[PDB]
RNA sequence: UUUAAAAAAAA
């Protein structure tokens, strides 16, 4: 579970889980995505994405990082 | 099964009826297909349709041992007139002759027995060990068990234990690639079947044409349901599986899905069916291969290994007629499988047919009602006294043979030998008392160090001296681990066996055995030097060498701890036991016969003579016991309970209350009748009454315990009070009943679900209102409907029209589209 | 006490056809259809 | 009784020892050197080892360990050294009784120690006791001879839930 | 008297031991562990030390020394 | 920019 997960940060306001799911479906099978919302009413600037296969987590990092969505790149990290 | 058989017969003769609780088709026919319970009802109420019958064809008569539903068979056989003739189909069983003798003795006519083990197509049994890499042909078509392959498979299992994501996926993929495609996977759990079916959602056994045909058939089958029902997840999400050629069949599913999957499999459109044991009893649904995932099932009591009977019954579903010339059965064995268990399972024969007769208030009440007959008749002839009567000659011969053998032996001077023997036995008993004193955990535990030398001797078998290693408070029993010589037979199948001493001729393995504390015959005092790492099999032999050296140093036995001073036991009881044993020892030594020689053989012969004497005593005791009807006391207690509640008159004539109680047979009678006569139902609206009755007819191990708000709690607690009264009265009549269990039998888990369903909620809503499988909800709903019909009948019997109207409305509300969906086999 | 007798009818190999009948009666062969 | 007292000359501690702080004061091992080559030859090594034991305990306790809370009371088979009354005490009699208690007696041969009095343990648990050291074994059977067989399960301790864990199945 | 017999029980070697070569085959010591922290704590160390003594003597004696009067 | 084991069935 944890190994196949992938943490994300620097997501713009309009970035919804649907956009991330669509983007990462191409990278690999996207199990699901999390955008926890703190005591602010909107999801935090970070998120989590779960891939079916661990092989996606490297390849996705090898493929996507700092992608300019909504005029802001997106950073990708691990646990 | 009745529906399927009716379809077959109708396609054969067309002069066929059907009479089950759910439906009745063409009742005025000549060939009626009806479940046993309907037949029992007709017998008890004496319908004219029964008059014209000439043949009765019981099917799956071996089902008579169903514990709970077994009785409903014997009654039907007993109450049938003697002019009829039976045809008892069954599965292979050893004690068929006993059943035939019972029929002869009961109806006084010849009864034949045609026993045959012949099968059309041979079977090959393979075993797949957990962690292995192949299938080992344990049993060949010829029936000759192959010992070498079985040993190799179990050796692989052991090596894996002491060392395609899932095994089932590998097995099924291999089956597909070896052209064994039509496969039935018997897993003894609904969740296991679900999981294994889901895991295989990456293969495809169906050609495109098969996909089109399956889609069309499924749509045609489901078109009967309403549009909202078609939207249910259960119907929609099975369609992909059937499209790709994978099916699931277990009691949890919806009935209509079960029937559709049965049709598809029978027509060959499904090539891998994950099913529980129920599908085994299906009719005309064979397959080329059968796969057992787990050889463990939970029966009514608790987990257990599947008996050889069940294994034979399920494996019989392997190998079609003619199309395939070989049948394959694959058994997957996990770590907790001993070679002895596997051998018994593969080589054992079918279980014997033993009755399950047990009284029910319905039987007692019905027999009391009718005249010129009483329950004693049923008890006398109910294939349970018959087995004991058949057994009596055996015990008679046994006691006679033991008596003649006992008198055969010759003792020259029995008085002196007997006195000496009794003195010796008293000494042994006093020694046992002393040992029971030593093993108090507050006295011997300080002495069980990891080197201590203790002899452990479970009655009958003695392991010899062994070195203690560890002890612990298991959970207050104390488990002491010693290091004994094991037999290399109980050491290889240790997964289930306990332990066994090394046979005298051979050499053991010197393994660690967890014995109980009170099995230490003697706690010697010579603490060896323990290697401190007893894993390698070389140190555990240096320990044996050390023990032998210590024994060779003490030529006359190793010293033992003195219970009094060495262990510091102070309580006077030990003192008195010591005095008694001292006195008995002196009286023994003084005996004139002690010094004489050759008294050892005389002592042994006297001991065996006493053994034979006690064996005769027990055998004749039980022979005397068995010469009386068994459940007679139970019948008296039941009659006491019935009369004390007003059902049965003091002269044993059914009172109006008992007459009413006769009708209700699908649930408890005393509770329902008492509540009906206490006016409990005369205020509740139809919904609460239906919900409560649902609480009556539900029995499933679920711990959801949903909260009942207002209209479902008060009635539930009133029912609880009435049940408590019944339990107390029954207990007062010397009737074995655990009040807590009786009050806990009525599980109200579905009360709210059934209430909401009666209110008019859609099925999808209620299916999401709880956790039980939808199939269980449907089953309980059907059972509740039939109970409500019986309740309407009882209300009519008492002439209380209000209850009739209330229960009629309850029937109307809960009888609609999906739950009571007519089976497609009709 | 039951009074029955189990006469083992001879048969072609494959099945063990045997008939249990009351002791007071005497076994007789089955007439052909 | 007088003859027994005469024979128990070795097991006779003098009466009058001003024993205070019984936990650390009071005697330590009493060794009865026996008439054989090993003992006669290594008497001095034995005495030096006992002195080293005392020194090691003092060093390791007065500096590192600061609990010394639990106590192993003598087992029921523990004798008390028989004092010879050459003087009268007042209140330390009970303290002397507690301090001069024999807990464990061992007669060492070459290949097996003939033992009696056993060893004390805390609430019947070798793991929590002081002088107990269990060997290492496999325990292959797991089926008692005369009986039926045997909160954050990840940790293995049934005291806390995994939700608040400080030391970190087909429902579908 | 019972108490004194109990106490003297410690000084009682069992009758029956087959002792030949009295110089080596026989007791090495007899340690009476007392009720204080040190003896309770270093029980295993003491036993290991005695075993080491036996081992060292066996080595040195059976290997090198010849007279050892 | 890191929210336990559980089958089967009916008047
Ligand atoms: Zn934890």
């Amino acid at each position: 579970e944890a190994d196949r997960t992938l943490f994300v940060g620097n997501l713009e306001t309009k970035v919804t889980e649907e956009l991330l799911f669509e983007l990462f479906h191409q990278a690999g099978p996207v199990i699901k995505v999390k955008i926890p919302k703190d005591k602010d009413g909107k999801p935090k600037q970070f998120a989590f994405v779960n891939f079916k296969h661990e092989v996606s987590v490297p390849y996705a990092m090898n493929l996507l990082n700092g992608i300019k969505l909504y005029g802001r790149p997106i950073k990708i990290q691990f646990r | 099964l009745s529906n399927q058989k009716y379809r077959e017969m109708y396609e054969e003769f067309q002069d066929v009826g059907l009479m089950t609780g759910d439906v009745t088709i063409n009742p005025t026919a000549s060939c009626l297909v009806m479940t046993t319970e309907i037949l029992r009802s007709m017998l008890y109420r004496g319908s004219e349709v029964m008059r014209e019958v000439a043949w009765v064809i019981f099917d799956e008569i071996h089902y008579m041992r169903d514990s709970e539903r077994g009785v409903v068979w014997e009654e039907t056989i007993i109450l049938l007139p003697d002019n009829v003739h039976y045809v008892f189909l069954s599965a292979t069983i050893p004690n068929a002759r006993q059943f035939a003798e019972w029929i002869c003795h009961l109806h006084k006519q010849p009864c034949h027995v045609i026993y045959t083990d012949y099968r059309p197509t041979p079977l090959q049994h393979y075993i797949f060990p957990a962690g292995g890499d192949g299938l080992h042909l344990v049993v060949d078509e010829n029936g000759d068990f192959r010992e070498d392959n079985f040993n190799t498979a179990m050796q692989v299992l052991r090596d894996a234990g002491d060392l395609g994501p899932s095994n089932v996926f590998k097995i099924v993929k291999m089956i597909m690639e070896r052209n064994f495609q039509p496969v039935i996977i018997f897993s003894f759990s609904k969740k296991d079947c679900e999981a294994y079916a889901l895991q295989m959602t990456k293969l495809d056994f169906n050609t495109d044409e098969e996909k089109k045909m399956v889609e069309e058939v499924f749509s045609n089958a489901i078109d009967c349901l309403s549009d909202e029902d078609k939207k249910l997840p259960q119907v929609e999400h099975v369609l992909p599986l059937l499209k790709r050629g994978i099916g699931i069949h277990h009691g949890g599913l919806l009935p209509i899905l079960k029937e559709t999957i049965e049709i598809l499999f029978s027509e060959g459109l499904i090539k891998a069916l994950f099913a529980t044991e129920t599908f085994a009893m299906g009719i005309n649904m064979p397959a080329r291969t059968v796969l057992f995932t787990n050889a463990r099932k939970f029966d009514g009591k608790d987990f257990r290994w599947i008996s050889s009977g069940e294994y034979i019954q399920m494996s019989g579903r392997a190998g079609r007629r003619g199309m395939d010339d070989r049948g394959i059965v694959i058994l997957m064995v996990d770590e907790k499988m001993s070679p002895t268990i596997g051998k018994q399972l593969l080589k054992g024969s079918a279980d014997p047919l033993n009755s399950a007769f047990h009284l029910t208030y319905n039987m007692v009440l019905n027999l009391l009602r009718v005249e010129e007959i009483n329950p004693e008749y049923m008890l006398e002839k109910s294939f349970y006294q018959f087995q004991h009567y058949r057994a009596i000659p055996g015990v008679v011969e046994k006691v006679k043979n033991s008596e003649e053998q006992y008198n055969k032996i010759v003792i020259p001077n029995e008085e002196s030998v007997v006195i000496y023997y009794k003195i010796r036995q008293q000494l042994a008993k006093l020694g046992k008392e002393i040992e029971e004193y030593i093993h108090k955990p507050k006295y011997c535990l300080p002495f069980l160090q990891p080197g201590r030398l203790v002899k452990v001797k479970n009655e009958g078998d003695d392991f010899g001296w062994g070195v203690v290693v560890n002890f612990s408070k298991k959970s207050p029993l104390y488990v002491v681990e010693v290091l004994l010589r094991c037999s290399k037979e109980s050491l290889k199948n240790s997964a289930t066996e306990a332990a066994k001493p090394a046979k005298p001729d051979e050499k053991g393995e010197m393994q660690v055995v967890p014995v109980l504390v009170h099995l230490l015959s003697a706690i010697s005092s010579v603490r060896l030097y323990i290697p401190k790492d007893l894993r390698p099999v070389d140190n555990r032999q240096s320990v044996l060498k050390s023990i032998q050296e210590v024994q060779k140093r003490f030529p006359d036995g190793i010293p033992l701890l003195d219970p009094i001073d060495d262990m510091g036991i102070q309580d006077q009881g030990l003192k008195k036991v010591i005095q008694k044993v001292e006195a008995f020892e002196h009286r023994m030594y003084s005996h004139p016969l002690h010094n004489d020689p050759n008294l050892e053989t005389v002592y042994t012969l006297c001991e065996k003579k006493a053994q034979i004497a006690i064996d005769i005593k027990s055998a004749k005791r039980e022979l005397k016991k068995a010469r009386t009807v068994l459940q007679m006391d139970e019948l008296k207690c039941r009659k006491r309970v019935l009369r004390r509640l007003g059902f049965a008159t003091s002269s044993d004539v059914i009172e109006m209350k008992g007459r009413v109680a006769c009708e209700i047979s699908s649930a408890d009678e005393l509770l329902l009748t008492e509540m009906m006569f206490n006016g409990l139902f005369n205020d509740l609206s139809a919904e609460q009454a239906t919900a409560l009755l649902s609480c009556f007819v539900f029995q499933e191990n679920s711990s959801e315990m949903p909260k009942l708000t207002e209209q479902l709690a008060g009635p539930l607690r009133q029912m609880q009070e009435c049940a408590k009264r019944i339990a107390k009265v029954s207990a007062e009549a010397k009737l074995e009943i655990d009040e807590e269990t009786y009050l806990s039998s009525f599980k109200p888990h579905l009360m709210d679900v059934v209430y909401t369903w009666a209110t008019g909620a859609t099925f999808a809503h209620i299916c999401k209102m709880t956790d039980v499988f939808e199939g269980s909800i449907i089953r309980c709903m059907r059972r509740l409907e039939e109970l409500l019909r019986q309740m309407c009948q009882a209300a009519k019997a008492i002439g209380n029209t209000e209850l009739e109207n209330k229960f009629a409305e309850g029937i109307t509300k809960i009888k609609r589209d999906i739950v009571f969906a007519a089976s497609l086999y009709l | 006490m039951p009074r029955v007798k189990v006469q083992s009818v001879e048969t072609v190999e494959g099945c063990t056809h045997e008939v249990a009948l009351p002791a007071e009666e005497d076994y007789l062969p089955l007439k052909p259809r | 009784n007088q003859e027994l007292k005469r024979k128990l000359n070795i097991l006779t501690r003098p009466s009058g020892i001003l024993v205070n702080d019984t936990k650390l004061d009071g005697p330590i091992l009493q060794i009865l050197f026996m008439n054989n080559a090993i003992s006669k030859q290594y008497h001095q090594e034995i005495e030096e080892f006992v002195s080293n034991l005392v020194k090691r305990f003092e060093e390791q306790q007065k500096n590192d360990v600061e609990k010394t809370s639990f106590n192993l009371l003598p087992q029921p088979s523990s004798i008390v050294l028989e004092e010879d009354h050459k003087v009268e005490e007042s209140c330390a009699i009970k303290n002397n009784k507690e301090a001069f208690s024999v807990v464990g007696s061992v007669l060492y041969f070459t290949n097996f120690c003939l033992d009696k009095l056993g060893q004390p343990l805390l609430n019947e648990n070798p793991q929590l006791s002081e002088g107990w050291e269990i060997p290492k074994y496999h325990q292959v059977f797991s089926h008692i001879v005369s009986l039926e067989g045997q909160h954050c399960f990840n940790c293995g301790s049934e005291e806390h839930q995994m939700k608040d864990c400080p030391m970190p199945n087909f429902q579908q």
